[PDB]
């Protein structure tokens, strides 16, 4: 039943420009939501806090050792 | 509709951006969002200059996405008053809270406007009695004049307010209007239900015959909707008093959440913060709010606004700006407060412009000041006291150390509304009375009483009559102490007769959980 | 007075220019003359360096600047807009703020020109049946009628499949993440099961 | 904006030659 239901989304991704002092400043996600939980590629969670007209701003749930930025 | 739909461009926390096209709003203007799970009203407060507006948003911004339109109001926040408000709650954009269907309103008024101007002004003074003792013998209330209660953290100044309500609000003729910015959640709806027992507010058809309107917006709401909540009491006050031209009452509760509000979204408006923390329009804000407060020559608004201060310091900027734009100043403190007195109103500290001896009298004004002069002969000799002791002192200074603890005892007073969890009934002590008996204490016909006898009474009746008690007991004995316990007929059951009586409870088999969680 | 609206909303200071210049070249219909322009700046100050010691060096005065910039392109068939938007530009030693305003020109032309870009990253070469079905499953993700355009990559990561990448969200209909989802959803019932 | 979008000015992409070709023998003697 796994197989047969199984759809990709569609999934709006964006890049980090900058990470560092508890603050991820992710470009992109222009459908994204102020406090909406956001989930980095390694596994680690986040929240968006600020939504800047230029970046979107997010806390990390977590430790920030394993952000990059791309 | 190109024009005058404009999308939100950048959210950080309560403030929201706008970008717009053409027509940019005016400031203080309202704006509503488009697509939002609930009624979310912004209000700008700038032009950020990019065809770019910075708004405050009336509540919470989680879920905003920057892509949402925003319609413009072209106007104001605007709530509605009239007399079909007597009775309801409203929050900061006018809404019912209260489930009791929409305002009836008679107008559709702002709450940005402009002070009343210097020639309506009205300069007059006359009492206002509240009978507490404190209050009508140091501090005089000026009827139609700004209270502040101030003290902070546990000293009691919103049990205060409420015997201020309890006492003046019912006996005052005109209406009220109770303003909670930013206090907690259960005293509001506490003060609905004990307002629905007093009949202070009615419900169903006779709403209209009620004559208190409450405006709540308390401290669970975010920091855009505690900054306009006083504004909307004060539009509803400011139309009673304008239009209807009759005195009013207006119980601001917290007026620091105000500061504390508008200095929480100005951390994130991108301004140099001012001392310790605070915005640098702290002063501004708070007179363009609190000149709105005033009695004009058509009507008046008698406001009590208690004042909390932050960690127990008078000298923080936001009650020391405070400070200038009240007439008469209830200080309250905690080392009185932990001293067990009740109202901890600070004699030496709380002072009124009704306090002169051309208004209430020179033998009112000369009891108060002996009053004051005892207790700051008092305080002077703290030190001595603490580390000499009682033993060394002069004649004449340990007598007015006594006649201090005299009246720092016979200056608490138990109140009306305090006694759901002290037990002693409150006592509504008239102002001739308590001038008369604080004259009494200072001449001295009360020496040989005990200290005692003057903790929490009304009155010069009631101490002595608390000094006969309280000295009878320690002289009353009884003989056997009249038991009669024992074989008392046909009273008594046996214990397991009285199991019998006990219908027994069934349980439900270990908590019942996933049975109500799958039904949703 | 009467400027024609940009289609899409977009950032400051650099953005606002190209914002601008869009607006202006549409009030004149020269949308696609002056990205041509544009382009042949960001060639023009790749190739010498005269010119792009005129953006990054702080030592050159602003009146030689700006006689240089004039007459430079006094000649050969400049338009006004970008003559005037150049000579504004060296004015207040803005010139290196050229590459990114044609970005941002770029991105509301591509609004305009309604046509949207993609890529559809492979593991072989695709065939004329395989890229016609493509079409037609890709479209289905795009949101109103425009011109979505499709680019073609060869990785050999995949085990087949195809990957679009719409430069704002991704669609991973490839095998290799198809087992790579498959292999995690039996873990996950094994430690339970 | 980002890098992706400005890594790709690197390669020339004007289509068209009416402004590079004529200034590049204008600009020296305007530095001169
Ligand atoms: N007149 C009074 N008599 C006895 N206790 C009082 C009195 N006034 C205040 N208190 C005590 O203060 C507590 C609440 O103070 P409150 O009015 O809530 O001040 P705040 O709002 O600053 O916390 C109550 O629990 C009550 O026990
Ligand atoms: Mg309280």
């Amino acid at each position: 039943e796994w197989e047969k239901s199984y759809q990709p989304p569609v999934i709006h991704l964006g890049r980090v420009l900058s990470v560092g002092d508890g603050i991820a400043r992710v470009y992109g996600l222009k459908s994204v939501q102020a406090g909406e939980l956001v989930c980095f590629d390694s596994g680690v969670k986040g929240m968006a806090l600020n939504l800047q007209a230029d970046h979107v701003g997010v806390v990390v749930f977590g430790n920030d050792s394993v952000i990059h930025q791309g | 509709p190109a024009i005058d739909a404009g999308y939100v461009s950048q959210v950080i926390g309560p403030v929201v951006d706008v970008r717009f096209d053409g027509e940019l709003p005016s400031i203080l203007s309202s704006l509503e969002v488009e697509g939002h799970s609930v009624r979310l009203v912004l209000e700008v407060a700038q032009h950020m200059g990019d065809n770019t507006v910075r708004c405050i948003a009336m509540d919470s911004t989680d879920g905003l996405v920057r892509g949402q339109k925003v319609v413009d109001t072209g106007s104001p926040i605007k709530v509605p008053v009239g007399r079909g408000t007597l009775g309801r709650i409203m929050n900061v954009i006018g809404e019912p809270v209260d489930e009791q269907g929409p305002i009836d309103a008679a107008d559709i008024w702002s709450i940005h406007r402009e002070a009343p101007e210097f020639t309506e002004q009205s300069t007059e003074q006359e009492i206002l009695v509240t009978g507490i003792k404190v209050v009508d013998l140091l501090a005089p209330y000026q009827r139609g004049g700004k209270i502040g209660l101030f003290g902070g953290a546990g000293v009691g100044k919103t049990v205060l307010i409420m015997e201020l309500i309890n006492n003046v609000a019912k006996a005052h003729g005109g209406f009220s209007v109770f303003a909670g910015v930013g206090e907690r959640t259960r005293e509001g709806n506490d003060l609905y239900r004990e307002m629905i027992e007093s009949g202070v507010i009615k419900l169903g058809a006779e709403r209209g015959n009620s004559k208190c309107t409450l405006v709540y917006g308390q401290m669970n709401e975010p920091p855009g909707a505690r900054a306009r909540v006083a504004l909307t009491g004060l539009t509803v006050a400011e139309y009673f008093r304008d239009i209807e031209g009759q005195d009013v009452l207006l119980f601001v509760d917290n007026i620091f959440r105000f500061t504390q509000a508008n200095s929480e979204v100005s951390a994130l408006l991108g301004r140099i913060p001012s001392a310790v923390g605070y915005q640098p329009t702290l002063a501004t804000d708070l007179g363009g709010l609190q000149e709105r407060i005033t009695t004009t020559t058509k009507g008046s608004i008698t406001s009590v606004q208690a004042v909390y201060v932050p960690a127990d310091d008078l000298t923080d900027p936001a009650p020391a700006t405070t400070f200038a734009h009240l007439d008469a100043t209830t200080v309250l403190s905690r080392s009185i407060a932990e001293l067990g007195i009740y109202p901890a109103v600070d004699p030496l500290d709380s002072t009124s412009r009704m306090l002169n001896p051309n208004v209430i009298g020179a033998e009112h004004y000369n009891v108060a000041r002996g009053v004051q002069k005892v207790l700051q002969d008092y305080k002077n000799l703290q030190d001595i006291i603490a580390i000499l002791g009682m033993d060394e002192l002069s004649e004449e200074d340990k007598l007015t150390v006594a006649r201090a603890r005299k009246i720092q005892r016979f200056l608490s007073q138990p109140f009306q509304v305090a006694e759901v969890f002290t037990g002693t009934p409150g006592k509504y002590v008239d102002l001739a009375d308590t001038i008369s008996g604080f004259q009494g204490v200072l001449t001295g016909k009360y020496d040989d009483l005990p200290e005692m006898a003057f903790y929490m009474v009304g009155d010069i009746k009631e101490v002595k009559e608390k000094a006969d008690k309280m000295a009878k007991d320690i002289a009353s004995r009884k003989e056997a102490d009249n038991k009669k316990v024992s074989e008392e007929l046909k009273d008594i059951p046996s214990l397991d007769k009285l199991v019998s009586e006990i219908k027994e409870v069934v349980i439900e088999e270990d908590d019942g959980l996933e049975e109500d969680f799958k039904a949703e | 007075l009467k400027l024609p609206t940009a289609p899409l909303q977009l950032s400051g200071t650099s953005a606002q220019i190209a914002t601008l210049l869009w607006q202006v070249a549409a009030k004149e219909n020269q949308l696609d003359k002056v990205q041509d322009e544009l382009y042949q700046f960001i060639e023009l100050f790749k190739q010498h360096s005269e010119l792009r010691r005129l953006a990054t060096d702080p030592f050159v005065p602003t009146l030689v600047r700006t006689k240089i910039i004039s007459s430079v392109l006094k000649d050969s068939g400049a338009s006004e807009i970008t003559k005037k938007l150049f000579e504004a530009l060296a004015d207040e030693g803005a010139l290196s703020a050229l590459l990114e305003v044609t970005v941002n020109y770029e991105e509301l032309m591509l609004a305009h020109k309604k046509e949207v870009y993609c890529t559809v990253i492979t593991a072989e070469p695709l065939d004329k049946l395989e890229r016609v079905e493509l079409t037609k499953k890709a479209e289905k993700f795009v949101d109103a009628g425009f011109k979505l355009v499709m680019q073609e990559k060869i990785d050999k990561k995949l085990l087949g499949g195809f990957v679009i990448e719409f430069s704002d969200r991704r669609v991973d209909m490839s095998t290799a993440k198809k087992v790579e989802e498959f292999n995690n959803f039996v873990n996950k019932l094994v430690l339970s099961i | 904006a980002d890098a992706k979008a400005l890594d790709e000015l690197r390669k020339p992409k004007f289509s068209s030659k009416y402004l590079i070709q004529h200034v590049s023998q204008k600009l020296i003697p305007a530095v001169k």
